[PDB]
């Protein structure tokens, strides 16, 4: 039950560097080879490099050799990948994977959860919450022009969950995100039930409670 | 053959000096100096050992791929067991520093004995693991 | 990206399907091929190693083979749980590094088609007080996930200020998408109406909203 656990999500500006870590819990991975594989959103897997510290072998892919630096602390059972000169083209998910032996030929059978690295020129911006007013009716609220992901949208402080549909946010051309949360309710409750949409954006520390009225 | 074992002997000498529990080692245990000095000593030991193993593999004869892979894996597993015990020793020395910091400066005269018994058992198992590392290295010089 | 896979592969439940992986003399000609399976939003799982070996947890429904420059994965007894992406990987000596394939999206047929449900929201009063206008078009519960969205000003197609997502699977294994049309209040008030026109499997659903 050895598990690879990676560091949290990263939001960087173009030109900076990122350092992702990979810790072995419940056992040691020093006798194996740890490789870093990245996946752009919607694209396939891309091998960046790897390291087996006890065998003393750090190999890099030719695309990233000038930018990536892979290292390991054996006493803390941790591997590290540092990617420099970040551009928008480097937003991806970075997995660390452990091979079956001390080298990179064998298959990668133990994987970490992945680290999301988002490189963008957009600065942190709190969301704007607007009510979308209404057999059955459809009300909701629009969360507009926020960065970065994510935002959490609840209804009636979590008490209302039946009929809720929060659409995946869209990344607009300006670099900001927007999503919508729609509740399909019986048209009778419109007369009696109060509907409040609660939006929470932790990156900007923005809490909004918008009441949606006909 | 000799260089990595000489580094291991320097590591043994440092381990004896730290398990003497002198007041110098008791003031250096709180400055984290002994931790990083021990770290550098065992790092040199491991680098010498893996260099010797890599040279042995470099002069491996007409070997089958799977057998060479398995022999290298044996040596690497021995070395990584040594590394595991070493890291446990290092982390527990740091924990001893931070748990004599629990009274912020002064240490009793029996927590020293408990730490000393832990260090002695650690030294014995480290000797066993290092000597089986040397045995795996000797087995590597075959085939 | 030195290995080549077909991007899409389909099959009915119970059928046996295959994923091909063609390489060169430097990646598959001399090294063994591994196969990984990846579900949406999760880490890849090792499915095949050494071209024919299965991990203990991988069922025998998955098999592998390697012939010269090519490799092949075979999924028999196809189930709905197998809808995923499959990557073949190898080591290239010419590149001196690990290489993957483009990934094959294995989809399982059998789910009936569903027309999309569309909801169109005009800009709120508060957003208009903020000198902004945003028309929101929410499309949900359609299969397969391939819709085309267009926006109209009373007759005319308008493509400026349109932000449309790509369809994503829901919990009920149908798809959803969004489209946002951004307008200044003068544009929203000058035109008579605005229309969100979705097209799915050839059939068109049109919603319209007007000022007030």
């Amino acid at each position: 039950q050895v598990q690879l656990v990676q560091s949290g999500a990263e939001v960087k500006k173009p030109g900076s560097s990122v350092k992702v870590s990979c810790k072995s819990s419940g056992g040691t991975s020093n006798n194996y080879a740890i490789s870093w594989v990245r996946q752009a959103p919607g694209q396939g897997l891309d091998w960046m490099g790897g390291i087996s510290p006890i065998f003393g072998s750090t190999a890099y892919a030719q695309k990233f050799q000038g930018r990536v630096t892979i290292s390991a602390d054996i006493f803390s059972n941790t591997a590290y990948m540092e990617l420099n000169s970040l551009t928008s083209e480097d937003t991806a998910v970075y997995f660390c994977a452990r091979h079956g032996n001390y080298y990179y030929y064998s298959g990668m059978d133990v994987w970490g959860q992945g680290t999301t690295v988002t490189v963008s020129s957009a600065s942190t911006k709190g969301p704007s919450v607007f009510p979308l007013a209404p057999g059955t009716a459809a009300l909701g609220c629009l969360v507009k022009d926020y960065f970065p992901e994510p935002v959490t949208v609840s209804w009636n402080s979590g008490a209302l969950t039946s009929g809720v549909h929060t659409f995946p946010a869209v990344l607009q051309s300006s670099g900001l995100y927007s999503l919508s949360s729609v509740v399909t309710v019986p048209s009778s409750s419109l007369g009696t039930q109060t509907y409040i949409c609660n939006v929470n954006h932790k990156p900007s520390n923005t809490k909004v409670d918008k009441r949606v009225e006909p | 053959n000799q260089p990595w074992e000489q580094a291991l002997n320097r590591f043994w000498d440092y381990l004896r000096w730290v398990q003497t529990l002198s007041d110098q080692v008791q003031e250096e245990l709180q400055s984290s100096q002994v931790t990083q000095e021990l770290t550098a000593l065992m790092e040199d030991t491991l680098t010498e050992a893996i260099a010797y193993m890599k040279e042995l593999e470099e002069q491996l004869g007409p070997v089958a791929e799977e057998t060479r892979l398995k022999l290298t894996q044996n040596v690497i597993d021995a070395i990584t067991n040594l590394v595991n015990d070493m890291a446990e020793l290092r982390n527990r020395l740091g924990q001893y520093r931070n748990e004599v910091h629990t009274m912020l400066g002064q240490s009793t005269e029996e927590i020293r004995a408990r730490l000393s018994t832990h260090l002695r058992k650690m030294r014995k198992r480290l000797m066993r693991d290092a000597e089986d590392v040397q045995k795996a290295l000797a087995v590597y010089k075959a085939g | 990206s030195a290995l080549t896979q077909p991007p899409a592969v389909s099959g009915t439940p119970g059928q046996r399907v295959t994923i091909s992986c063609s390489g060169s003399d430097s990646n598959i000609g001399r090294r063994s091929v591994n196969w990984y399976q990846q579900f949406p939003g999760t880490a890849p799982k090792l499915l095949i190693y050494s071209n024919d070996q299965r991990p203990s947890v991988v069922p025998d429904r998955f098999s592998g083979s390697k012939s010269g420059t090519s490799a092949s994965l075979a999924i028999s007894g196809l189930q709905s749980e197998d809808e995923a992406e499959y990557y073949c990987a190898a080591w290239d000596d010419s590149l001196k590094g690990a290489v993957f394939g483009g990934g094959t999206q294995l989809t399982v047929l059998g789910q009936p088609k569903a027309a999309p449900s569309v909801t169109l929201f005009p800009p709120s009063s508060e957003e208009l007080q903020a000198n902004k206008a945003t028309l929101v078009c929410l499309i949900s519960d359609f299969y397969p996930g391939a819709v085309t969205v267009a926006w109209k000003a009373d007759s005319s197609p308008v493509k400026a200020g349109v932000e449309t997502t790509t369809p994503s699977k829901q919990s009920n294994n149908k798809y959803a998408a969004s489209s946002y049309l951004s307008l200044t209040p003068e544009q929203w008030k000058s035109h008579r109406s605005y229309s969100c026109q979705v097209t799915h499997e050839g059939s068109t659903v049109e919603k319209t909203v007007a000022p007030t």
